[PDB]
C-alpha cells in the first residue's frame, strides 16, 4: 500500500463502473451492453463543434 | 415403400426410443413433387373441424382437426396472455398492523382474480391513478381481529379464542363507482373462488385497504392470466405391427395406460387391442421390453390437436376461446390497416 | 411463511386449498389421496401444497397481539 | 421487497451456481402434455465437466415423490435407490427416465430429443446485482492522496492495479494510459523555479 | 444431352462400418459394363434400398434434357418436362474433388471424382475415359433409379 | 527397457496424430480453475514420439 | 463548450475483469445501452476473460479524451485481438453451447424443409445483416423431398449474401478422424470446405474452438480482414442458438446407466485385476519379485499396481463407449469438444 | 473410503491451485517490472530505454508472434496455395509444366518489389515451387501427360492444374502476407513477452 | 408506426422486403409465416427478433418474379383473418351443438 | 453457508444491521436425515422449481 505500488503504479479512477456479468448471444463480439442507471452516471465531455 | 414412407413422415410424427423423427411441419408447396401443398381455402374448410369432449365449469377439452402446429400454438399463447381480465394493481392501505409485510400483501391480493367481465370495460390510459367508471373496479377489505368476547375456558384452537382471525377473500366488499350498481347486478363483481386464504390476524391487528383494479394483458403480468392451465398435444396413434396375443398381451395392456389396450378373447386366447389412444400419454414404457419394441410404432397425428383449458374461473374458457381468436383477428385487422395507410 | 395464492409454474389457484388440505391432514387421508381428492392433477401443485411449510402461526406467536 | 431479475444468483444444492440470463415469459417456455412450463431452465454442458449425477438423482427422486406424494431421502452412501423411484415413476404414468415428450412453445413442434424435467430445490444466494451494481462519477477524494476512495459504501471509484498498467504497456496505448492514471486520477498543475528546482 | 456419365450399378455392401447414421448410408456399389466402382452416400428414410439392388445411376451438367445449361436458380414449384420425371431419386451436387489413383506406382490409367451433395459423399472411381467432362468447381445432377 | 517402460494401460488405441495401436496415456487433474480434465498422450509405435494435450 | 453526455450507443468503452493475466484480459467495446441492470457481451469472448457467469463482477471505464478512445478502438479492438500475441492461437471463437449445437447442425442425418430452413437462415438477419439478400442456396434432394441439408445452412454464415467476397476454403481432420479415410472417414470427421461451402465433415472444437490452429474463423481473419471475421461469428452466435432450441438438447438419468454387457464386462475386469494384484503381494511378500530397473521392490509393486488400476479403468471406459448408442448427450459433448471428455464419462 | 480419497484429491488441487496463483502472480509482476523497458524501433532493432540494444533483430528474422499462421513459421505454403487455387480457378488457360513453372517463378521473384524481402522466405518458396513441380512431374510421368497440351483426356489435366495467375497470385499474396506479419515498429515487445510467459 | 417497409438496399428493389412489426411477439409471426410460406410465388419467408429486451419482430419476404412482396403479405394476413373467421365460427357451432345435446 | 432464507420464529422482532428472507420458502422434496436431525424442514432456505 505504498506510494510507488499504491499511487503511482496503480491508482484508482473516476468515471468507472463494476457490475456483475450476464450472456447475450444478441450482441455482436465488438459490442457490450451498458445499464441504464450507470449510463447516466458516467458522462463523457463532447466540445461543441459544427 | 418410398410413398408409404413419405406419407407418413408428412402426417404422422414418429417417438423413437432415443429421439423424435419428422417433427417438422413439411406441407408446402415445393417440398413434395407428387403432393400439391398449396394454399386452398375450400380444402381446409372441408378437413377442419372441432370436437368438443369434455366441458364443465372453468374445464374445457376440445380436438380440432385440419389446423396447424403454427396456428395452434398462436391460440395457446394468445390464450396464454394476450386475453386480457382484470386484476388488483393499486393498494391504498390505511394503518395495516399485520405481521404479513405490506408489499406481500399487496402482491397477494394482484394474484386475486376477478369475476368481473373484462369486455365490459376498457384500458387505463397513461398515469390517470384516480381511475374512472369506466377503467377501474374498487374492492374495500376492513378486516379487524379481536378475541371472541365467549369462549371456553382453555381454547386452544385458534378459531375459538380469536374472530377473524384469517382474512379470507370473502371479506371483499365491491365498493360501486358512478352507475356500476346499476349495470352491474348484485353479486356479479365479486372474487371468484371466495376462499383464497389471504393472511392470518391476531387480535389488535387490522387490516384495510383498499384495491384499485383495471384492465390488463397477461404479457404484462401473470396475474391478469385468466387460464390456469392451457395446452394442447398430438393426438396419438398406437399402432401394431404385428398380431400379438398371450400373456405378452397383457404385457402391452400393463406397459401403455390401462385405458389404451384392452385385451380380447375372440378365440379363448388373450389377443390385445387399441381401445382409447386418447388415454395414452406416451410413457414409452414399451422401449423397456426388448421382444415388443419391433411390434409397436408409436406416433402422433400431425393434423390434429387435442386442447385442454383449465381456467381460474373468471369466465367460462368458451367464451376465453372465441376472444382470444377475437384478439388475432383484431390484431390482423390492424396490420392491414396499417398496411393500407401505408399504401 | 404463508401459503401462495398462485402456483409457481402453471399458476392454479392453490391457497383456497390449503387449510382444506390441513383438515385432510386431520382426518385419516394420507398426503398422497388428499392432494389426488384436492384435484391436483400435475405434480407442480402437488409439490406447492406439501413441501409447503405453514410458519405463518410460528410468527404470530411472536405477534404484538 | 426484490423480485428476481438479470443478475441475481441462484444454487441449485449442488454447487452449480448461476446467474440469471435471461427471463422469457411464458408463451416463451415450452410446455408439455401436461401443460406444465419450466420456471429454471439449466445449461446442461455442465454436467459432463463436474459429473453432478446427484442433481439428476435428486431430480428423479424429487419428481418420483410429488408425484407419490411422498419425501425421499438422500442420505450419504445410502437413500433411495435409482430402482425404487423407476418402479414410482412408471406407477404413475410417467417416463421412468425423467425425459418427457415436450413441444416448443416457440414453434409450436414437438422437440426432436426429449426434455428433463423435474422439481429441484433451487436457492438463492445473498449476491444481488442491484447491491454490487457500482457507478463512480468525478465524487469526492482523499485528502492525503487526490484520489478516489475505494469501497462503494465510501462512493468509491475503481483501482487500475499494476496489471492493468502492464496491459495497457502491452497494447501500447500512451495517451490512453496518460489519461487514465494522469488526466482523470491524480491531475494537478505544480509550479516549479527553473533556478533551484 | 447434358449426360456425363451414365452407368447401371448393384450394391455389394450397405454398412461396411457399421449403422453410423439413421438416415444416411454410404452404399458400395460396382458396375456391369465397366469397372467403376461407387461409393456413395444415400438417404434410406425417402428412398429405401438393400443389399441386392439394382439400379441406373446417371450423373449430368443439367437437369433439362434439351441442353438449356440455364441453371442460375432452381424452382421446385415450376412444372415443365426435366430429366428427373424419368427417375425416382435426383440429388444436386458440385464435384469438388479430382483425385488419381495412388494404388498403381506405374501406368496408372484410373481416376477417382470426389462430389459433395450437400455433404453427402460420393466417390466414383474407374477409367479416365469413362469420367470425360468432370471438372472441379462444376455442380452436377445425380439421377438414380432402382430397376427390377 | 522397452517392456519395462511399456508399464502403461494404453495399448490398441486410436490417436489424432498417427493412429497407431500401442499409446501411453495420462490423466491430470491437479486444477480447479480448468473444469475439464487434462489428458497426455503419447504414441511411439512407429518410433513417431508425439507428445500433446 | 464542453457538454458532459450520457453514455450512448457507439461510444468505445473499456471492459476488463480485476484478475489480469494477459493483455486479452481489457478490451474496449462500443457501447449499447439496455434496461437491465448487467454488462452483457458475446460469449464468444468469454476465453480472454477467462469468465464464467458465476457472479464474477467486472469493471468498466469511460476515456475521457478522444485521443484515447481513438487508441482504444484501434488499438485494444476486439476484431484486431481476435488472436494472442503468445503463440497466435484464436481466443475468441465458439463455445460450449455453440460448438455443440453447430455439431448437432452439420450432421449428415439434418434434412430440413424449405421452412425450417428459412427460418434459421432469417435468425440471424438482423442490425447490419438487415441490409443484404438472403441467398437461399439450391437444396440437395429435391425429387423425392425438397430438403436443405444443415451443412449448406452452415455455410450460408460464411457467405449470406452474393455480393460477399468472402471465399472460405480449410481442409483439415477432426477430433474423431480415424487416419484412413483421407476425407472418406466413417464418421465424417474431415473438415473441408471450398468458396464458404461446406463440402464435407462436422464442425467441432477442433475447427470452431480456440484450441489452435486451422479455426475457419482464424481462416476468414487471416484471409479477408477482421469484419468478415466478426459478421461470421455473430452470425453463428444468432444461428447455433435458434437451431438448438428447436431442436431440444437435454441429458437425463438414463444418459449416464450403465447396461447389462458394461456391468458384466466391468466385473470380470475387477475380478482380474484384483486377482493379479493379490498374485503380485504374494509373489512380493513371500519369494522374489521382479524388480523394475530403475525402483525398490516396493516401488515395483507400487507401478504394477497402478497398471493393473489403469487397465481395468480403460478398459471399463472403452466398453461404456461402445456400448453408448448415439444421439447420447454425454457422448455427443464430448466428441464435439463443447465441454468433457471420454475419461470424465468412464468416471461418471 | 473413495469418497474421502476423492476429497483429499480436490482439496489437494485447491491448495495447489491456491499457491500456484500466488506464485505465478508474483513471477508475472517480476517479469513485467524487469521487461518493462524494451521496445521495437523503427531500425529493426530491439533497444533498451537508456538506447542499448538488445537485438539487432526480433526472432532473428523480424516477424510478429501474433500473425504467424504456422508452428512458428510464417506462412502455410500449402494452405496458401490450396486457397489461391480454390478462389481463383482459371478454366479457360492450360495447365503448366515443371519447367514451365520454374521459369515463371524465377521470372516473377526477380521483381522489384521482391528485392526487399528476406532472403529465408524467398528460398522458402523456391522449395515449395520445386517441391510442387517435382510433384506435378510424378504425376504426369505416372500418368503419360504430355506437357504440349494434346492429350485426349482432359480429365488427367484435373489432377495437378496450375495456371500462370495462380502462380502469381500466390506469390503476391505470400509477400504481403511476409510484409504485413513483420514486427511494426514502436510495439512493447517486452510487456508482450512478459505477460506471454507469466499466463 | 407499428408495421413498417424496408428495402433490401439503397436500390429500392421490390423483390427482397423487411417488415419490421411492434409489440407483436412469436405469436403472429409464426401465424403469418405459416401463412405465407403456402404461397407458390414466396422464394423465401422468415421471421426473426432483434432483441427479448424489446417487443418488436423482423420479417423477410423474397419472392420469385417480380412480385413487390407487398402483395402477398396482404394475401396471407386475408387468408389468417379468414382461417381465425371460419375457426371461430366451427367452434361457436360446436360449443353451440354440445350444449344442445347435453340438456 | 451463504444461502438466503428464514433465520427463526423470532426473525420479525429480530433487528440485525443485514437480513435476507424468503417470502415463501419451501422444505426440499429430497431431503437428508440429517435436515430432519438438525430440524432444517422446519426453517427452509430455498424453493422448490
Ligand atoms: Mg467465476
Ligand atoms: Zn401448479
Ligand atoms: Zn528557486
Ligand atoms: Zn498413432
Amino acid at each position: 500500500q505504498g506510494r510507488f505500488r499504491g499511487n503511482l503504479s496503480g491508482k484508482r479512477v473516476d468515471f468507472s463502473g463494476r457490475t456483475v456479468i450476464s450472456p447475450d448471444p444478441n450482441l455482436r463480439i465488438d459490442e457490450v451492453a451498458v445499464p441504464v442507471h450507470v449510463a447516466k452516471i458516467l458522462t463523457f465531455p463532447e466540445k461543441v463543434n459544427k | 415403400a418410398a410413398s408409404q414412407a413419405v406419407e407418413e413422415m408428412r402426417s404422422r410424427v414418429v417417438l423413437g426410443e432415443f429421439g423424435v423423427r419428422n417433427v417438422h411441419t413439411t406441407d408446402f408447396p415445393g417440398n413434395y413433387s407428387g403432393y400439391d401443398d398449396a394454399w386452398d381455402q375450400d380444402r381446409f374448410e372441408k378437413n377442419f373441424r372441432v370436437d368438443v369432449v369434455h366441458m364443465d365449469e372453468n374445464s374445457l377439452e376440445f380436438d380440432m382437426v385440419g389446423i396447424d402446429a403454427a396456428i395452434a400454438n398462436a391460440f395457446r399463447r394468445i390464450l396464454l396472455a394476450e386475453v386480457p381480465t382484470m386484476a388488483v394493481e393499486k393498494v391504498l392501505v390505511y394503518n395495516n398492523t399485520s405481521i404479513v409485510q405490506d408489499e406481500i400483501l399487496a402482491h397477494r391480493l394482484g394474484l386475486i382474480p376477478i369475476h368481473a367481465d373484462p369486455r365490459l370495460f376498457e384500458y387505463r390510459n397513461q398515469g390517470d391513478e384516480e381511475g374512472t367508471e369506466i377503467d377501474t373496479l374498487q374492492f374495500r377489505l376492513q378486516v379487524r381481529c379481536t378475541r371472541n368476547p365467549h369462549a371456553a375456558k382453555d381454547s386452544s384452537d385458534p378459531n375459538e379464542l380469536y374472530v377473524n382471525h384469517k382474512v379470507y377473500t370473502r371479506h371483499m366488499t365491491w365498493i360501486p363507482l358512478g352507475n356500476q350498481a346499476d349495470l352491474f347486478p348484485e353479486g356479479t363483481i365479486r372474487p371468484v373462488h371466495d376462499d383464497i386464504l389471504i393472511a392470518q390476524l391476531r387480535p389488535g391487528q387490522e387490516i384495510d385497504l383498499l384495491m384499485h383494479c383495471v384492465k390488463g394483458i397477461g404479457k404484462d403480468h401473470a396475474k391478469f392470466s385468466p387460464v390456469a392451465t392451457a395446452s394442447y398435444r398430438l393426438l396419438p396413434d398406437i399402432t401394431l405391427l404385428e398380431p400379438v396375443e398371450g400373456e405378452a398381451a397383457e404385457e402391452l395392456s400393463r406397459c401403455f395406460s390401462p385405458g389404451v389396450i384392452e385385451v380380447q378373447e375372440v378365440q379363448g386366447k388373450k389377443v390385445a387391442r387399441v381401445a382409447n389412444p386418447r388415454l395414452d400419454t406416451f410413457s414409452r414404457e414399451i422401449f423397456r421390453n426388448e421382444k415388443l419394441k419391433k411390434v409397436v410404432r408409436l406416433a402422433r397425428v400431425r393434423d390434429h390437436y387435442i386442447f385442454s383449458v383449465e381456467s381460474t374461473g373468471v369466465l367460462p374458457p368458451d367464451v376465453l376461446v372465441s376472444e382470444a381468436i377475437k384478439v388475432l383477428m383484431g390484431k390482423c385487422r390492424r396490420f392491414l390497416d396499417e398496411l393500407d395507410a401505408v399504401q | 411463511m404463508i401459503i401462495p395464492v398462485r402456483c409457481f409454474t402453471c399458476g392454479k389457484i392453490v391457497g383456497n386449498k390449503w387449510e382444506a388440505y390441513l383438515g385432510l391432514l386431520q382426518a385419516e387421508y394420507t398426503e398422497g389421496d388428499a392432494l389426488d381428492a384436492l384435484g391436483l392433477k400435475r405434480y407442480c401443485c402437488r409439490r406447492m401444497l406439501l413441501a409447503h411449510v405453514d410458519l405463518i402461526e410460528k410468527l404470530l406467536n411472536y405477534a404484538p397481539l | 421487497t426484490r423480485r428476481p431479475e438479470i443478475g441475481d444468483k441462484f444454487s441449485s444444492r449442488h454447487g452449480q451456481k448461476g446467474v440469471c440470463g435471461l427471463i422469457v415469459p411464458q408463451e416463451d417456455m415450452p410446455f408439455c402434455d401436461s401443460g406444465i412450463c419450466p420456471d429454471i431452465i439449466m445449461n446442461p454442458h455442465g454436467f459432463p465437466s463436474r459429473m453432478t449425477v446427484g442433481k439428476l438423482i435428486e431430480l428423479l427422486a424429487g419428481k418420483a415423490g410429488v408425484l407419490d406424494g411422498r419425501f425421499h431421502y438422500g442420505t450419504a452412501f445410502g437413500g433411495s435407490k435409482v430402482k425404487d423411484v423407476c418402479e414410482d415413476l412408471v406407477r404413475h404414468g410417467y417416463n421412468y427416465l425423467g425425459k418427457d415428450y415436450v413441444t416448443s412453445g416457440i414453434t409450436g413442434e414437438p422437440l426432436e430429443a426429449y426434455i428433463y424435467f423435474g422439481p429441484v430445490y433451487y436457492q438463492k444466494l445473498k449476491h444481488m446485482v442491484l447491491d454490487k451494481m457500482h457507478a463512480r462519477a468525478r465524487g469526492p477524494r482523499a485528502v492525503l492522496t487526490r484520489q478516489p476512495t475505494e469501497g462503494r459504501s465510501r462512493d468509491g471509484g475503481l483501482r487500475l492495479g499494476e496489471m492493468e498498467r502492464d496491459c495497457l504497456i502491452g497494447y501500447g496505448a500512451s495517451m490512453l494510459l496518460l489519461e487514465r492514471l494522469m488526466i482523470s486520477s491524480d491531475a494537478f498543475e505544480v509550479d516549479v523555479c527553473g533556478q533551484c528546482g | 444431352a447434358g449426360i456425363l456419365f451414365e452407368d447401371i450399378f448393384d450394391v455389394k455392401d450397405i454398412d461396411p462400418e457399421g449403422k453410423k447414421f439413421d438416415r444416411v448410408s454410404r452404399l458400395h456399389c460396382e458396375s456391369e459394363s465397366f469397372k467403376m466402382d461407387l461409393i456413395l452416400d444415400v438417404n434410406i428414410q425417402i428412398y429405401p434400398v438393400d443389399l441386392g439392388d439394382k439400379f441406373r445411376l446417371v450423373i449430368a451438367s443439367t437437369l433439362y434434357e434439351d441442353g438449356t445449361l440455364d441453371d442460375g436458380e432452381y424452382n421446385p414449384t415450376d412444372d415443365r418436362p426435366s430429366r428427373a420425371d424419368q427417375f425416382e431419386y435426383v440429388m444436386y451436387g458440385k464435384v469438388y474433388r479430382i483425385e488419381g489413383d495412388e494404388t498403381s506406382t506405374e501406368a496408372a490409367t484410373r481416376l477417382s471424382a470426389y462430389v459433395s451433395y450437400g455433404g453427402l459423399l460420393m466417390r466414383l472411381q474407374g477409367d479416365a475415359n469413362n469420367l470425360h467432362g468432370f471438372e472441379v468447381d462444376s455442380r452436377v445432377y445425380l439421377l438414380m433409379k432402382k430397376l427390377a | 527397457g522397452a517392456a519395462a517402460w511399456e508399464n502403461v494401460d494404453s495399448t490398441a488405441e486410436s490417436c489424432p496424430k498417427c493412429e497407431h495401436p500401442r499409446a501411453y496415456f495420462m490423466q491430470l487433474q491437479t486444477r480447479s480453475a480448468d473444469e475439464p480434465m487434462t489428458t497426455f498422450y503419447k504414441c511411439c509405435n512407429a518410433q513417431c514420439g508425439h507428445r500433446w494435450r | 463548450d464542453i457538454v458532459e453526455r450520457h453514455l450512448i450507443d457507439g461510444d468505445v468503452v473499456l471492459f476488463n475483469r480485476q484478475p489480469s493475466l494477459h493483455k486479452l484480459s481489457i478490451m474496449a467495446h462500443l457501447a449499447r445501452v439496455k434496461p437491465h441492470r448487467t454488462f452483457r457481451f458475446n460469449e464468444c469472448v468469454c476465453t480472454p476473460y477467462n469468465a464464467d457467469f458465476d457472479g464474477d463482477e467486472m469493471n468498466l471505464h469511460l476515456p475521457q479524451t478522444e485521443e484515447a478512445k481513438a487508441e482504444a478502438l484501434v488499438l485494444m479492438g476486439t476484431k484486431a485481438n481476435l488472436v494472442t500475441p503468445r503463440n497466435g492461437e484464436p481466443l475468441i471463437a465458439a463455445i460450449q453451447d455453440f460448438l455443440t449445437g453447430a455439431y448437432l447442425l452439420t450432421l449428415k442425418d439434418t434434412f430440413f424443409d424449405r421452412a425450417k430452413a428459412c427460418q434459421i437462415i432469417a435468425s440471424i438477419l438482423v442490425g447490419k445483416d438487415e441490409k443484404i439478400k438472403v441467398r437461399l442456396p439450391p437444396p440437395t434432394i429435391l425429387k423425392p423431398v425438397t430438403l436443405w441439408t444443415g451443412k449448406q445452412i452452415f455455410s450460408v454464415i460464411l457467405r449470406p449474401s452474393d455480393d460477399n467476397p468472402v471465399r472460405a476454403n480449410l481442409r483439415t481432420k477432426g477430433k474423431q478422424y480415424c487416419g484412413k479415410g483421407e476425407d472418406l472417414c466413417a464418421n465424417d470427421s474431415y473438415v473441408t470446405i471450398q468458396n464458404s461451402e461446406l463440402m464435407s465433415g462436422s464442425m467441432d472444437k477442433g475447427t470452431l474452438g480456440s484450441g489452435s490452429k486451422n479455426n475457419i474463423f482464424y481462416i476468414l481473419l487471416r484471409d479477408w480482414g477482421q469484419n468478415e471475421a466478426a459478421d461470421a461469428m455473430s452470425r453463428l452466435a444468432r444461428l447455433a442458438p435458434v437451431y438448438l432450441s428447436n431442436r431440444g438438447f437435454s441429458i437425463g438419468i438414463g444418459d449416464v446407466t450403465p447396461g447389462q454387457g458394461l456391468l458384466k464386462a466391468k466385473y470380470e475386469l475387477l475380478n482380474a485385476g484384483y486377482k493379479k494384484c493379490d498374485e503380485y503381494i504374494e509373489a512380493l511378500n513371500t519369494g522374489k519379485l521382479q524388480q523394475q530397473p530403475g525402483c525398490t521392490a516396493e516401488e515395483t509393486l507400487e507401478a504394477l499396481i497402478l497398471k493393473e488400476l489403469s487397465v481395468i479403468r480403460d478398459h471399463a471406459g472403452s466398453a461404456c463407449l461402445r456400448e453408448l448408442d448415439k444421439s447420447n448427450s454425454p457422448l455427443t459433448m464430448a466428441l464435439c469438444g463443447s465441454k468433457g471428455s471420454f475419461i470424465n464419462i468412464s468416471q461418471m | 473410503t473413495e469418497f474421502f480419497f476423492h476429497t483429499m484429491a480436490g482439496r489437494e488441487g485447491l491448495v495447489d491451485t491456491a499457491v500456484k496463483t500466488a506464485e505465478t502472480g508474483y513471477m508475472q509482476r517480476r517479469l513485467v517490472k524487469s521487461l518493462e523497458d524494451l521496445c521495437s524501433q523503427y531500425d529493426l532493432t530491439v533497444r533498451s530505454s537508456t538506447g542499448d540494444i538488445i537485438q539487432f533483430i526480433y526472432g532473428g528474422d523480424g516477424l510478429d508472434p501474433a500473425a504467424m499462421e504456422g508452428k512458428d513459421e510464417p506462412l502455410e505454403f500449402k494452405r496458401v496455395l490450396d486457397n489461391i487455387k480454390a478462389v481463383f480457378p482459371c478454366p479457360s488457360e492450360p495447365a503448366l509444366s515443371k519447367n514451365e513453372l520454374i521459369l515463371t517463378t524465377e521470372s516473377i521473384m526477380k521483381k522489384s518489389e521482391f528485392l526487399c524481402c528476406q532472403d529465408s522466405f524467398l528460398q522458402e518458396i523456391k522449395k515449395f515451387i520445386k517441391g510442387v513441380s517435382e510433384k506435378i512431374k510424378k504425376t504426369r510421368d505416372k500418368y503419360g501427360i504430355n506437357d504440349n497440351g494434346t492429350t485426349e483426356p482432359r480429365v488427367l489435366y484435373q489432377l495437378d492444374r496450375i495456371t500462370p495467375t495462380q502462380v502469381e497470385k500466390f506469390l503476391e499474396t505470400c509477400r504481403d502476407k511476409y510484409m504485413r506479419a513483420q514486427m511494426e515498429p514502436g510495439s512493447a515487445v517486452g510487456a508482450l513477452c512478459a505477460q506471454s510467459i507469466g499466463e | 408506426k407499428t408495421a413498417l417497409e424496408m428495402v433490401q438496399a439503397a436500390g429500392t428493389d421490390r423483390h427482397c422486403v423487411t417488415f419490421v412489426l411492434h409489440e407483436e411477439d412469436h405469436t403472429l409471426g409464426n401465424s403469418l409465416r405459416y401463412m405465407i410460406m403456402k404461397n407458390p410465388e414466396v422464394e423465401f419467408c422468415g421471421y426473426t427478433t432483434t432483441h427479448p429486451s424489446e417487443s418488436k419482430i423482423n420479417l423477410r419476404i423474397q419472392t420469385r418474379g417480380t412480385l413487390p412482396a407487398v402483395e402477398p403479405f396482404q394475401r396471407g394476413l386475408n387468408e389468417l383473418m379468414n382461417v381465425c373467421q371460419h375457426v371461430l365460427d366451427k367452434f361457436e357451432a360446436s360449443i353451440k351443438d354440445y350444449k344442445d345435446q347435453k340438456a | 453457508k451463504q444461502a438466503m432464507g428464514t433465520i427463526g420464529y423470532n426473525q420479525r422482532n429480530r433487528i440485525d444491521t443485514l437480513m435476507y428472507l424468503l417470502a415463501y420458502p419451501q422444505k426440499p422434496m429430497v431431503k437428508t436425515k440429517t435436515i430432519e436431525l438438525i430440524e432444517f424442514e422446519k426453517l427452509p432456505a430455498g424453493q422448490n422449481a
